């Protein structure tokens, strides 16, 4: 039972009014079954795709979840992750500088 | 510069209903090129890189047959390991398999691998000599005795030192425009005031390939471990990778601090200063 | 290309 490491970020430098890609990279987990959703102001984004399942040297899994978006000054984004190792869904807020 | 070709297989049992979930992926370095998903409608080995699409019908039928065969041996493996470990039939378990070869700076064979895991822990692994096995427990020792008697290692050795290396070199050539192109990190430094007395300097490394990179912070020419933060290397989603290293410094003393970047795309290390 | 040797069971 290994808990997932989560990183929420943009593909390109975040600029207001320009099309970009919102990423949620989950890694260092075991077992494989995991639930990841990207949120826009608290609501689930329907159009989210993901990479094919793979693993690291220590056998732990990694996946990239992404969606196309256009960042603005007021809109807040986050990544909601649930796994068997977690008693409650872990939400990580998106910071443009990280 | 060294190169590698890898294949990763994951089989997760479905005790409630049906056959196990099977996902297989192939890499050349940090570029995924093939896939197989047991839940997909095609039920074929599918291309994930533009340079592999040029391979003919014989290749795709051969790869589909081999991965479908693997899906069935791992289904059997899940059943065999449940028996060895005296586990319940009601629980869901995982069998993972990985194999591949590396080529050195001289472009010839460097090393080969072929290893397995059960529920995330080491089970059995082929050693570096490609002749012997490393068994973790007594269930794995049973597998080792059987595989050494059947001369399995010899069959894997022929592939790892021969066919694996030959096909990796072929891919590296057919996809050279991208595969042998080194993308050096696009670097810059940001400044964030934490207070009137302290500040955060963040050293960025963007849009690079391969994933292998080193970001180090220095104060007056010497390394600094204290008051630093470094996130792990993450994929941008377009085939490239990202990373950053930060440091908390006293305001007005930013000049003493330097960020050093090491990557295969940089002929000499990069030095950034605010 | 994958290994054509498939006769390996745990």
């Amino acid at each position: 039972q290994r808990t997932p490491k989560i990183q929420v970020y943009s593909r390109h430098p975040a600029e207001n009014g320009k099309s970009n890609f919102l990423n949620c990279y989950v890694s260092g987990f075991h077992p494989s079954d995991i639930e990841v959703d990207l949120l826009k102001n608290g609501e689930r984004i329907e159009k989210v795709e993901h990479s094919d399942l793979s693993f690291s040297k220590d056998w732990s899994f990694y996946l990239l979840y992404y969606t196309e978006f256009t960042p603005t000054e007021k809109d807040e984004y986050a990544c909601r992750v649930n796994h068997v190792t977690l008693s409650q869904p872990k939400i990580v807020k998106w910071d443009r500088d990280m | 510069g060294s190169h590698s070709m890898r294949y990763f297989f994951t089989s997760v049992s479905r005790p409630g209903r049906g056959e196990p979930r099977f996902i297989a992926v192939g890499y050349v370095d940090d570029t995924q090129f093939v896939r197989f998903d047991s839940d997909a409608a095609s039920q074929r080995m599918e291309p994930r890189a533009p340079w592999i699409e040029q391979e003919g019908p014989e290749y795709w039928d051969g790869e589909t047959r081999k991965v479908k065969a693997h899906s069935q041996t791992h289904r059997v493996d899940l059943g065999t390991l449940r028996g060895y470990y005296n586990q319940s039939e009601a629980g869901s378990h995982t069998v993972q398999r990985m194999y591949g070869c590396d080529v050195g700076s001289d472009w010839r064979f460097l090393r080969g691998y072929h290893q397995y895991a059960y529920d995330g822990k080491d089970y059995i692994a082929l050693k570096e000599d490609l002749r012997s096995w490393t068994a973790a427990d007594m269930a794995a020792q049973t597998t080792k005795h059987k595989w050494e008697a059947a001369h399995v290692a010899e069959q894997l050795r022929a592939y790892l030192e021969g066919t694996c290396v030959e096909w990796l070199r072929r891919y590296l050539e057919n996809g050279k425009e991208t595969l042998q192109r080194t993308d050096a990190p696009k670097t810059h430094m940001t400044h964030h005031a934490v207070s009137d007395h302290e500040a955060t300097l963040r050293c960025w490394a963007l849009s690079f390939y391969p994933a292998e990179i080193t970001l180090t912070w220095q104060r007056d020419g010497e390394d600094q471990t204290q008051d630093t933060e470094l996130v792990e290397t993450r994929p941008a989603g377009d085939g490239t990778f990202q990373k950053w290293a930060a440091v908390v410094v006293p305001s007005g003393q930013e000049q003493r601090y330097t960020c050093h970047v090491q990557h295969e795309g940089l002929p000499k290390p990069l030095t950034l200063r605010w | 290309k994958m290994d054509s040797f498939l006769d390996m069971q745990l």
